[PDB]
RNA sequence: CGGCCCCCUGGACGAAGACUGACGCUCAGGUGCGAAAGCGUGGGGAGCAAACAGGAUUAGAUACCCUGGUAGUCCACGCCGUAAACGAUGUCGACUUGGAGGUUGUGCCCUUGAGGCGUGGCUUCCGGAGCUAACGCGUUAAGUCGACCGCCUGGGGAGUAC
């Protein structure tokens, strides 16, 4: 819900994905894994982008 | 003492044997097999001068029927 | 074979330096005694020596600050067919004067600065970089 | 920080930013790579190229790599009486001592690139490849040797030098 | 002291060997051979080892923590005895590269180390399957032999000691960007270029190289002894 | 090529390595293709290159123990 | 540049004693001169082979592969010397840490080691100072230089046109 917020308002998204998986660390668990769809950046193609850190078992 | 200049074994492991002359066939087959044939240079560690002077001398020697040329002469 | 007796000592000057070589000799001449003596006093080379009575001959000690090279290059400006020569007025300045020009007036052999100070010109003979 | 030039703050100079890829063997890469030139106006040798997974730490990284193992080099503001005839990696230029009071002509990004380096009244035109990585290297390798001495015993100053020479 | 030139002599009549190729660059040092043997030149050396000591001594007053690095089969031992106690630090199951450029995940991976050996002592990770717990068993074996003779080490060190240069030039290069003195025992093949302060040395023969590596490190090591004794005094007045 | 030279105690079996000492090469070797006077100089005169591998190998055995692979 | 030899003759490598004393360097034009095959006439010609047939392959012996098979290959002399003419790097010369191999003149050595040391020789491995886009070079440079020459200035079309 966080995340989902930025990019509905429009706001540029430079950071945004790779703070939230920061402060999610910085805040308490183990691992996060955060991947991010929805056409980035105004793309005219499906782009999409993630970023995983600590353990995350699948 | 000193000075002894060519006793025995002494500059070299292996002798270089005869130069240039091809009228002895025993000073020849030190370096001719049975089979007939002259030896590569690389196998024996020869130096190289000793090797080229032979060359010529066992063809003299091989054009005056004094060694078999050819392995079917044996 | 020998078309160039000041290249000569000049590249001889620089190896010499870059092989870290304590001494450096060649022959002798009349040139190279009056640069050597301006050489010595502006520190471009540290002493030099002139020995032989049969024929004459150079020996000269590097320039150094720490204990490797600080001199990048030292090479001849007029040559063997593009000899160069400048007047009083137009006498070159070599890296605001931290380098030298060595500088042959008709007054002789000097730095750039007294052969302007005296008002004279002639052949510029070897820059430092 | 540490061996570095009297800049306070950090320049922030950011010069391109870019986007690679094979995306021959498990998909394209994700990372960015970034160029980036911190000077202090009096003379750094501070060039950084980086790259990060993301663009804000692609220019991050690019910048950390340069402001630290720096030397300060201690020009006078914009005059400087030593420099080196550049050559890097085929990118050549050829700067010379020189007058500040008759400004800088530069093209494209370089009038603001030279500034913040603090060789700009000293440079004058390059030669060879004109990639943006290598044509900003004037403060770098143009300095690898240098000095701008402001005393009058300038020419008996390498005399000073050698009698500690020897 | 005169005891620089004993050590020296008395390890150094080995002569080396390392067949004939050598470096050109160590040249000075190499006395001509005696029928394709290399043979070091000592009395070159008696100003280089007497050069390398009395600088070592001033470090040791400003130290607290050593780094002996560049081991191998024939320099274990020694490396191991150089050390002596814990304020000096030493790898012997291997030098790994960016130890101290990195030393950040070094502290992380001692605080694993730590950590599953007092674990597996008391029994904590025992539960579930013994493979779960066997391959863990075994991961601990190996930190714990990796890092048994520098898991202590609170910094990073004052200066590199480096005993053979052949196979542990990064190490001598990133101690370089870091800034810190290195002090240098070299071989024949090895170059006496690019470092600050040189022992001309051969590789080869096991009694030599446990010596000069002995003298090197009872003079830091008792160094900082006496300096240490001082410095007490000195801190004591303040107070008073 | 099964060698003129007479293998100790007679068999069957040749004992074809023990027989030569430098025969079938160079001159029963190069079987059914076009002669050339002067190729050998630059073809075959690769000494210079094995020489390099022997050199290289003598080296590394020392190399391996400081490494500590030994 | 290769059967072996002789007839004619170059150039280089060492080494001492002596001699002359810049007599030097580079070089448009230039005369002389060929790896290989082209090529005219005389002497000669076993095998292989462009071409040419036919097989085999994939539709071209003339893509790929084989067999026959002709000019050719071979010599004397005679005609313009082409290319991948080089460690793809002109010349000659001065200067810049060297070790070791192959192998040779030669002082010294169980010439005990195609070795060592003493000093030249080509030739080859190795890497430093320096140089390079990169490989790579590095005392036989692709280093520091010196003088003078050759030669290049986007590609195709053109090594032809003119």
């Amino acid at each position: 819900d966080s995340i989902t917020s930025q990019l509905e308002r429009r706001v540029m998204f430079r950071r945004a994905m790779k703070r939230a998986v920061q402060n999610a660390m910085r805040l308490g668990a183990k691992g996060i894994k955060v991947e991010v769809s929805g056409r980035l950046g105004g793309a005219e193609i499906a782009r999409t982008e993630w970023y995983r850190e600590g353990r995350v078992p699948l | 003492a000193r000075y002894f200049r060519r006793r025995k074994f002494c500059r070299f492991t292996a002798e270089g044997v005869q130069e240039i002359d091809y009228k002895d066939i025993a000073t020849l087959k030190n370096y001719i097999t049975e089979s007939g044939k002259i030896v590569p240079s690389r196998i024996t560690g020869t130096r190289a001068k000793y090797q080229r002077q032979l060359a010529r001398a066992i063809k003299r020697a091989r054009y005056l029927s004094l060694l078999p040329y050819t392995d079917r002469h044996q | 074979s020998m078309q160039d007796p000041i290249a000569d000592m000049l590249t001889r000057i620089r190896n010499g330096q870059a092989a870290n070589k304590a001494a450096v000799t060649m022959p002798s001449s009349k040139l190279k005694v009056a640069i050597a003596n301006v050489l010595k006093e502006e520190g471009f080379i540290e002493d030099f020596k002139v020995e032989g009575d049969t024929k004459p001959e150079l020996e000269l000690t590097l320039k150094y600050f720490q204990g490797k090279a600080v001199v990048e290059s030292i090479q001849r400006v007029s040559r063997p067919g593009l000899r160069i020569y400048k007047r009083k007025d137009e006498l070159p300045k070599v890296m605001a004067g931290l380098g030298i020009a060595v500088v042959s007036t008709s007054k002789g052999v000097m730095t750039d600065r007294a052969a302007r100070q005296a008002g004279l010109g002639g052949e510029i003979i070897c820059y430092v970089a | 920080a540490h061996i570095e030039k009297q800049a306070g703050e950090l320049q922030e100079k950011l010069i391109a930013v870019n986007r690679v890829s094979k995306t021959v063997k498990g998909g394209r890469i994700f990372s960015f790579t970034a160029l980036t030139v911190v000077g202090d106006g009096n003379g750094r040798v501070g060039f950084g190229y980086g790259k990060a997974r993301e663009v804000p730490a692609a220019i991050q990284k690019a910048m950390e790599k340069a402001r630290r193992n720096m030397i300060n080099v201690a020009l006078n503001n914009g005059t400087l009486q030593h420099p080196v005839k550049g050559v890097h990696t085929g990118s050549r230029v050829f700067m010379q001592p020189a007058s500040e009071g008759t400004g800088i002509i530069a093209g494209g990004a370089m009038r603001a690139v030279l500034e913040v380096a603090g060789v700009h009244n000293v440079l004058a035109k390059a030669y060879g490849s004109t990639n943006p990585i290598n044509v900003v290297r004037a403060t770098i390798d143009g300095l690898e040797n240098m000095n701008s001495p402001e005393m009058v015993a300038a020419k008996r100053g390498k005399s000073v030098e050698e009698i500690l020479g020897k | 002291a005169t005891v620089s030139m004993r050590d020296m002599l008395k390890a150094g009549v080995h002569f080396g060997h390392q067949t004939r190729y050598w470096n050109p660059k160590m040249k000075p040092f190499i006395f001509g051979a005696r029928n394709k043997v290399h043979i070091i030149n000592l009395e070159k050396t008696v100003p280089m080892f007497n050069e390398a000591l009395a600088e070592l001594n001033k470090i040791a007053s400003r130290k607290g923590k050593i780094l002996f690095v560049g081991t191998k089969r024939a320099a274990s031992e020694a490396v191991k005895d150089a050390a002596l106690s814990c304020d000096q630090f030493f790898v012997n199951h291997r030098w790994l590269g960016g130890m101290l450029t990195n030393w950040k995940t070094v502290r992380q991976s001692i605080k694993r180390l730590k950590d599953l050996e007092t674990q597996s002592q008391d029994g904590t990770f025992d539960k579930l399957t013994k493979k779960e717990a066997l391959m863990r068993t075994r991961e601990l074996e190996k930190l714990e032999n990796s890092l048994g003779g520098i898991k202590d080490m609170g910094g990073l060190p004052d200066a590199l000691f480096v005993i053979d240069a052949d196979h542990e030039h990064i190490a001598i290069k990133e101690a370089n960007n870091l800034g810190i003195p290195v002090f240098a025992i070299v071989d024949t093949n090895s170059d006496p270029d690019g470092v600050d302060f040189v022992i001309p040395g051969n590789d080869d023969a096991i009694r030599a190289v446990t010596l000069y590596l002995g003298a090197v490190a009872a003079t830091v090591r008792e160094g900082r002894s006496q300096d240490l004794a001082s410095q007490a005094e000195e801190s004591f007045v303040e107070a008073e | 090529p099964v060698i003129k030279v007479r293998e100790n105690e007679p068999f069957d079996v040749a004992l074809r390595r023990f027989k030569r000492s430098c025969e079938k090469a160079g001159v029963l070797a190069e079987v059914r293709r076009r002669e050339f006077y002067e190729k050998p100089t630059t073809e075959r005169k690769r000494a210079k290159a094995s020489a390099v591998k022997r050199h290289a190998k003598k080296l590394a055995r020392e190399n391996a123990r400081r490494t500590r692979l030994y």
